């Protein structure tokens, strides 16, 4: 066909300018990048030139920003069987998370700077209940996945990076007087329902690109359409990123609340949890291992998909690290009394088999580096 | 009494107040028929004097406003809402003439923002209908459910929209006298009512370009100034009427959207005929260049040896200037485009004293100043002023999230796409109603008129993005979960929007993914269809899996397995709707398995080659569930296949126990013909799930290890026995006329063609003896026969032409593979 | 007969069961192993134990002879009741965890389920009839988890309801027919006071929570309203209160009442006629369920409207059912709307007529158009 | 099967037949004074084709009777009217009809 293929003057003018458009917007609008969500943030933490009666009383009526936090706050609070989707939520989430961070032998006089900078901007936005908000939202979305709850942890992350020593305090205190279980029947059903590698998915996207499949106006090549592995690669990146977040800073009173709740009625062993999600991870990469055993080199998507479960396998490990530093003797203990174990051998049985392999030639020295730091 | 005495006689003003409710409740969501009634009651002279009426009460001044929008304007309103938020651009040249600024001299990256609302927008939009109110006119002939939808009972818009003007006027100017007896009663009593009407007609577009500048003014003077009388936003205003307020600015900011996506169908309009040029002649330059060149020429021809997708995308790949080697176009249209995307993004206002100066920032300082002078109880207020503001600031993201539903269309196709808007316009307006005969004929009669639109088959993309996939979809759902547990009223047309889906799958690729996603869903749905005839829901998941290799099947392991289980209770329980015929009862449903198994033979079996991952799971399934198979080959208790196939001859050949024994149901159900095609539907499917051939020499141990597993459930010699059986040979007597049998209720030659498929894939013909063996035995007197039928006669008839396909699809090709 | 039952049956009251000891001091103390106690059903009020005829099965308190409803919780299968302490002792057996096998002290036999599993079990709803078995399985170990207080109070107080209204309602159907004269009632004296002081004590337990609450712990109290009267209706009294009406409604007047149950209940006839309208009202407000359950019985407020005694509680409690439930307006036929417009005829302009009118129009965003034309085609044209 | 009653005399010579339109300004009322149907509240005068029965028969024979420029009233019984069928939600099952008919023109 591609000889006796009509040339673009042929097309006509309504036609041509259908996928032009999507071309424009693909090519120079999403590529596009406009910095507004500090600014709007801003606008909406000055609540100036309403103090001309300055009031003896003082009811601090709240600043426009606080006033998204308790309107998302109440439809997060209000009951419903099922949390749906709010595009406003999602925009608004999103230029909060995203308006936080804002980021070679550079000296601690002033890298200190931006840290009191993350700081306070991360104080914008905690000084009004935002981190209580996103925790009613997490234990609101029961346990149904999603952007929203994407949404969600990533604004936890913004909020919570480095650390934060006052923003662990409000949420521990939260929690601890809400004395709510949804929390963690969310946590685990989140988690619970974090994908792993799948070879029969992995052998149908070989099939499919072997193919090669192309549309009808015009042609895409090796069309790159959503893979159906590690799908949400990312979300359980930061899912596990926020609970690593939330443990960060040797926060042992918030240690030994993860791995029991005394005020609450029921307990969920959110540590021995992780164990298993990280035992079934095991599982699919030694298996992703064997399929490669009897082969001798790795083609391209197959390396990608060891370097997104490995990335993920990392965050997995330094969750586990916060889980047990300080150190924690109840997390010291629960580790024993799991199947972290098998884990632990069956991984020191593919990291043989994959130093060795993946030694004899110089075209995986990265996927090498990157196994390398993972152990 | 006078009406005003009832701002006194409380008792008397709730109950009517309440009365006013129930009259827009009646005529709520389209009830047009009731909205001319109750023209009779309260009529033009009576709504227009009462929106005057100064002196009366609120809740009745509210309700009578609520009502005039509900009898005249709200249906129109709605329908209108829903058709703006896509954006068919036509190419005209008054849409030539859209531009993102008024043609001015401020400054090179742009000038003075454009009025709101102000100038000419192609974008397609339906035109209103009315039906003046009349009650003098005889009473139709025509019944319900086939006489034609009523319209909205007409009023005179032009005078309406004068005394709105007028009317605002008057509020806003008594508004700043801060006069202690406000119309109605208070502020918000004086504005609410008022300013609904103000957006409804807005919303309908009745104002005018004058109009929207009157508006402008009043809203805010001094901004809106085109190059007391205080503006509405220094009025210090309650919440209530401040939601009104918002809605207002929502649609001039939609106005300005639109504008913006209209300037860009222009600019698209302008380049690609610009592109197209040089193109053209960079083409002609390269038939010449040939002589002073070589086999580089390659790379120079890679774009007219390429499809336009990513001819566009490369030409159009400079933006970030690291790439302009690659990019053959001149600097001049270069300019061009870098220029319209500098005003596009001033448009925006991204980058180029308190003044707003815009709408964009008259918005935003609105909405901080309404945040920060008081503490908003409403969250509805809240969340419509952040949407507001959301929209202010983020002015590139609701383009990209706009562009997606924006299409153009050719000039000469206009009207055609004015009537499938039309048409989709009631397909809409029906899903938020319960299903009726009424709406039932309605919404036939509109996807008929899609089918007979041409536009329907020549933009499938336009087609997609108007989305009428998922609102056929819902229109259905709304049928399957309503009734569920009984009976599944009004199938006529749940058989027509299936026949439509099903037709919507065939139109191409993109519009087979889309359905695509919704196959788990749809399957899920299909578990109470059973009981319907005709075009279920499962022939529209199978349209959706038919001719596709890489995207149809991706099946899931839960809904293969889902559907098994479905076909183990089909072959463990009789059809409800066969024994509510009074069919002789038999503990199997034939019908229902035969039509999943249909599914599972596409769901296996693409281009003429049968699918590995989907063949041996789907195998293990069946092998799982012996009830499945049937009756024969349970194991034990299960009789060989040539009994099955000779009790079902002996049942669908002696009536009073094929039917109902009391087509003439035009679907009248055989038993022992659809046993019979239950048998051959299933040793069809397992000839569609036969390991290849290629992958048999490459001794792979699972397709050995199917081969013989197909091998030993299916022995070879009962097959044989069934080609063996003899056909009903029409004959010529009685009168010379044509005697034929009833091919729904006989043996026919697609039973033997699933015989023999079986055969040249499962067990194959390897050696003389045995290709002899069956030749002699069943397919030499079928084949006597077809050429003995092929007469002057009896050539034509259905039967003959059943032995011609029979022979030349399945026969002859494996006595041509066997020739030597 | 007790089984072992999954979903949503075993977190309602029918599933409580009171650890009784057979300590008269410390009763509350915590719990060692193998400590003879019985087995009380809080809502039923009767205890288990094993009979003769039908094995081990739930018997009236009367007859809890301390050998067959004796139980112990054993650490397991082995073969192992101490002194009584005065005080707590040793806590021992923790809620969620430390798993027991509850033994039979004197049969000596073991809690196991049924194991044949009939044709119902092999498609319909999984539940496993409970058998004290000889020896026992080995998935046979046991789980004991904590209640609500405010639940167990409800489930304190459900046994009462029953018995009071059960009772009541015995003495009512007792003169069904067979009028008093002049002589003495039927029977014995019906507990007027004892309803009256319930319905009172019911319908604020019921109240729904004030509507100037902040929204924050106010969703909480619909919770809990919502809970409490999915309860009430799980352990059946929304029949049981129809019987009451529809055993009262047969009277036509006070004075009708008092030749059947004397005159002393004339007075109080139309007091306990409209606290159980609103005491109705009280249990289906807010709820899906309870609204959804009438869609059935429709016809039965509506053949009741034109009654005098009771107008506006009946009304509002038509209302309730209306403004909830979507389906119950496609079962809304000609005939009841015909009789809704005679209310206005029939007692005046009353404006929550016209709410229940509106509210006929419209279900939850979704128009009803088979009523709105039958409205207006019997109520505009009239213009009366 | 109508009954008509001259208001106000006008032309008394010319008839509406067949070719033209017919031109009024009506007022129809219910049997017990109900007025439920005009023309003037609307501020437009209703125009109807004489011929192809698209309004009431006893409308048209009345109109067909009277004569241009001449208010008039009829009367049509529901033998001539929707009748036992009746107009939905307007007009009651088998109610008489009075109106105020002003015949004001021709095309």
């Amino acid at each position: 066909a591609c000889f006796r293929m009509t040339p673009l003057y042929n097309l006509p003018t309504h036609r041509a300018c259908n996928m032009f458009l999507e071309s424009y917007k693909a090519a120079w609008i999403l590529t596009e990048d406009h910095s507004f969500e500090d600014r709007m943030i801003d606008d909406l933490s000055k609540a100036g030139e309403q103090e001309e009666e300055e009031e003896e009383v003082e009811e601090k009526k709240p600043d426009p920003l606080h006033q998204l936090v308790l309107h998302f706050s109440r439809t997060a609070l209000t009951e419903k069987s099922k949390l749906d989707e709010d595009y406003l939520y999602m925009a608004y989430a999103d230029i909060m998370a995203k308006s936080c961070h804002l980021e070679v032998e550079v000296s601690f006089e002033e890298k200190e700077m931006e840290k009191q900078r993350l700081l306070y901007q991360q104080s914008r936005l905690h000084t009004r209940g935002a981190a209580e908000m996103v925790l009613q939202m997490i234990s609101a979305c029961k346990g149904e996945t999603g952007a929203m709850v994407s949404s969600t942890l990533k604004l936890g992350i913004s909020i919570l990076n480095g650390g934060n020593a006052e923003v662990q305090q409000k949420m521990l205190d939260y929690l601890k007087d809400k004395k709510e279980v949804g929390f963690f029947q969310s946590i685990q059903a989140l988690m619970q329902t974090c994908s792993v590698l799948d070879l029969n998915a992995f052998e149908r996207q070989n099939k499919a690109e072997g193919l090669g499949m192309v549309n009808e106006d015009g042609t895409v090549i090796n069309r790159q359409n959503g893979e159906k592995v590690m799908a949400d690669d990312e979300f359980t990146q930061d899912l596990f990123r926020f609970l690593q977040l939330l443990c960060e800073g040797h926060n042992n009173d918030f240690q030994n609340y993860l791995r029991t709740q005394t005020g609450n009625t029921t307990t969920i062993n959110i540590i021995i949890c992780t164990v298993d999600y990280l035992l079934r991870l095991q599982e699919s990469i030694s298996d992703f291992y064997w399929y490669y055993s009897g082969k001798d080199v790795i083609e391209e998507q197959g390396k990608r998909n060891f370097s997104k479960a490995m990335s993920v396998a990392k965050q997995v490990f330094n969750s586990l690290t916060e889980y047990i530093q300080g150190p924690c003797t109840g997390n010291q203990q629960s580790l024993a009394h799991s199947r972290l174990w098998d884990a632990v051998v069956g991984f020191l049985h593919v990291f043989a088999h994959m130093m060795m392999k993946l030694a004899q030639d110089s075209s995986q020295i990265e996927l090498l580096k990157e196994l390398l730091d993972l152990q | 009494m006078d009406i005003l005495e009832l701002s006194e006689r409380l008792d008397l003003q709730r109950f009517h107040s309440h009365t006013l409710r129930l009259y827009r409740a009646v005529c709520a969501l389209g009830n047009n028929r009731v909205a001319h009634a109750l023209c009779s009651h309260v009529d033009q002279a009576q709504l227009l004097h009462a929106l005057e009426d100064a002196h009366l009460p609120g809740p009745l001044r509210a309700g009578y406003y609520d009502l005039l929008i509900s009898i005249h304007l709200e249906s129109a309103c709605r329908s209108r809402r829903s058709m703006l938020s896509e954006y068919i651009v036509p190419l005209t040249p008054e849409t030539r003439a859209i531009t993102l600024f008024p043609p001015g001299r401020k400054g090179g990256n742009a000038r003075r923002h454009g009025l709101p609302g102000v100038g000419v927008t192609t974008s397609l939009r339906p035109p209103h209908h009315f039906s003046p109110p009349c009650f003098v006119a005889a009473l139709p002939a025509a019944g319900v459910a086939e006489a034609p939808a009523r319209l909205s009972p007409a009023i005179p818009l032009e005078a309406l929209r004068d005394k709105a003007l007028r009317m605002l006027g008057e509020a806003v100017r008594d508004g700043g006298q801060h006069a202690r007896d406000p119309v109605g009663g208070s502020v918000e009593f004086q504005f609410v009512p008022v300013l609904k009407l103000v957006s409804t007609l807005l919303v309908m577009g009745i104002f005018g370009d004058e109009d929207v500048k009157q508006i402008l003014k009043m809203i805010e003077p001094e901004v809106f100034t085109e190059e007391l009388e205080e503006g509405l936003l220094q009025m210090k205003l309650p919440e209530s009427v401040k939601l009104q307020m918002c809605n207002l600015l929502e649609y001039f900011c939609d106005q300005e959207l639109q504008h913006r996506v209209e300037s860009l169908a222009a600019f698209a309009e302008r380049y690609v005929d610009k592109l197209q040029a040089n193109q053209r002649s960079r083409y002609a330059l390269l038939m010449r260049a040939f002589t002073m060149s070589a086999a580089e020429t390659a790379r120079r021809t890679r774009e007219f040896r390429s499809p336009p997708q990513e001819q566009i995308n490369m030409l159009l790949h400079f933006k970030d200037e690291a790439d302009e080697e690659d990019c053959p176009l001149p600097e001049d249209i270069r300019q061009d485009l870098q220029d319209f995307h500098q005003d596009l993004l001033a448009h925006c206002g991204i980058q180029l004293e308190k003044k707003p100066q815009s709408l964009q920032e008259l918005v935003s300082h609105m909405v901080v100043r309404w945040a920060q002078e008081d503490y908003v109880q409403s969250p509805e207020l809240v969340r419509a002023m952040f949407s507001l503001l959301h929209r202010q600031y983020d002015g590139l993201g609701e383009l990209l999230r706009a562009l997606p539903r924006a299409y153009t269309i050719s000039p000469s196709s206009v009207e055609d796409t004015m009537s499938l808007l039309e048409c989709l316009g009631q397909i809409r307006s029906l899903l938020i109603v319960q299903m009726g005969p009424q709406e039932e004929n309605l919404m036939i009669q509109s996807i008929g008129n899609i089918m007979n639109n041409k536009v329907f088959y020549q933009h499938p993309n336009l087609m997609r993005a108007l989305g009428m996939h998922e609102t056929v979809m819902e229109v259905m759902v709304n049928v399957l979960g309503g009734g569920e547990t009984k009976e599944i009223r009004f199938p006529k047309m749940v058989t027509s929007c299936c026949r439509f889906l099903c037709y919507f799958c065939r139109i191409s690729r993109q519009n087979q993914r889309s359905m695509f996603d919704h196959l788990s869903y749809l399957l899920e749905n299909s578990g109470i269809g059973l009981g319907m005839q005709g075009s279920t829901p499962l022939d529209v998941a199978a349209a959706s899996v038919i001719d596709n290799n890489e995207l149809a099947l991706a099946l899931q392991e839960q809904d293969l397995e889902k559907v098994v289980s479905y076909l183990a209770g089909c072959g463990l329980q009789s059809c409800p709707m066969l024994l509510a015929k009074g069919y002789p009862d038999i503990g199997w449903n034939p019908c229902g398995g035969e039509r999943y198994l249909d599914f599972l033979r596409f769901a296996v079996f693409v281009n003429g080659e049968s699918v590995e991952e989907n063949a041996n799971v789907v195998v293990r399934l069946l092998i799982r569930k012996p009830e499945c198979f049937g009756p024969a080959l349970r194991g034990e208790g299960g009789s060989g296949l040539l009994a099955a196939i000779e009790e079902a001859i002996r049942i669908s050949e002696d009536p009073a126990r094929d039917g109902p024994g009391v087509p003439p149901e035009e679907n009248r159900v055989h038993l022992g013909h659809a046993i019979m095609s239950f048998y051959a539907a299933l040793i069809d499917l397992l000839g569609r799930c036969a390991p290849e051939m290629h992958l048999i020499q490459a001794g792979k141990g699972e397709a050995l290890r199917i081969r013989a597993i197909l091998r030993s459930l299916v022995p070879l010699d009962d097959l044989v026995g069934i080609i063996s059986l003899p056909l009903q040979i029409p004959t010529l007597g009685k009168d010379g006329a044509l005697v034929q049998p009833k091919m729904s209720a006989s043996f026919v030659p697609d039973h033997k063609a699933s015989m023999v498929l079986f055969l040249d894939r499962v067990y194959g013909i390897e050696n003389q003896d045995f290709l002899l063996h069956v030749l002699d035995v069943g397919f030499l007197p079928d084949m006597r026969a077809a050429a003995s039928l092929d007469t002057a006669t009896f050539s034509t008839t259905e039967m003959a032409l059943a032995l011609n396909r029979y022979l030349c699809l399945a026969v002859l090709p494996l006595i041509t593979k066997c020739a030597p | 007969l007790v089984y072992y039952e999954g979903g949503a049956v075993c977190t309602h009251a029918r599933s409580l069961w009171r650890l009784e000891p057979l300590r008269i001091s410390w009763s509350g103390s915590h719990l060692r192993w193998g400590q003879p106690l019985r087995i009380r059903h809080v809502t039923t009020g009767r205890y288990l134990a094993l009979t003769e005829d039908q094995g081990l099965v739930v018997v009236d308190a009367c007859k809890a002879h301390t050998k067959a409803t004796s139980f112990c919780f054993r650490v397991s299968k082995e073969k192992l009741p101490k002194r009584d302490v005065e005080g707590m002792g040793p806590p021992e057996i923790k809620y969620g965890e430390s798993l027991c096998f509850v033994q039979h002290v004197a049969s000596g036999l073991w809690l196991t389920y049924a194991a044949p599993d009939p044709k119902a079990l092999r498609l319909g709803v999984l539940k496993k009839k409970a058998i004290l078995h000889q020896e026992g399985h080995m998935d046979d170990a046991l789980f004991l988890t904590r209640c609500q207080q405010e639940e167990s109070q409800a489930a304190r107080m459900i046994h009462s309801t029953a018995g009071l209204y059960n009772q009541f309602i015995k003495g009512l159907d007792s003169f069904s027919g067979k009028p008093r004269g002049s002589g003495p009632p039927a029977g014995p004296a019906l507990p007027i006071e004892a309803v009256i002081l319930s319905l009172q004590d019911l319908i604020g337990y019921f109240e729904p929570p004030s509507e100037e609450l902040q929204h924050e712990e106010k969703q909480s109290k619909l919770r809990s309203l919502r809970n409490r009267q999915s309860l009430f209706q799980e352990e059946g009294m929304l029949s049981l209160v129809l019987n009451c009406i529809d055993r009262l409604n047969v009277y036509t007047t006070a004075a009708h009442f008092a030749e059947y149950a004397g005159e002393e209940a004339a007075e109080s006839w139309k007091e306990i006629v409209n606290l159980l309208y609103e005491l109705l009202a009280s249990l289906i407000r807010g709820n899906r369920a309870n609204c959804a359950l009438f869609s059935t019985n429709l016809d039965w407020v509506v053949s009741k409207l034109d009654r005098l005694e009771a107008s506006s509680g009946i009304l509002e409690v038509l209302y309730c059912v209306l403004i909830e439930s979507p389906e119950v307006l496609n079962i809304i036929q000609e005939n009841h709307i015909k009789s809704i417009i005679s209310l206005l005829d029939k007692h005046g302009r009353n404006h929550k007529v016209l709410d229940v009118l509106c509210s006929l129009c419209v279900c939850n965003g979704v128009a009803v158009r088979s009523n709105q034309d039958l409205i207006t085609e019997n109520l505009l044209p009239g213009r009366e | 099967g109508v009954e008509i009653e001259t208001i106000s005399p006008g032309d008394g010579r010319t008839f509406p037949k067949k070719g033209q339109t017919c031109v009024v300004h009506y007022t129809g009322m219910l049997q017990n004074g109900k007025k439920f149907d005009s023309s003037r509240d609307r501020n437009k005068p209703f125009k109807f084709r004489i011929g192809k029965q698209e309004v009431i028969k006893g409308f048209e024979e009345g109109a067909a009777q009277m004569s241009l420029g001449q208010r008039a009233k009829l009367t049509c019984t529901p033998d001539v009217a929707y009748g036992a069928t009746g107009h939905p939600g307007v007009i009651p099952p088998n109610a008489t009809l009075i109106f105020d008919v002003e015949l004001l023109n021709l095309e």
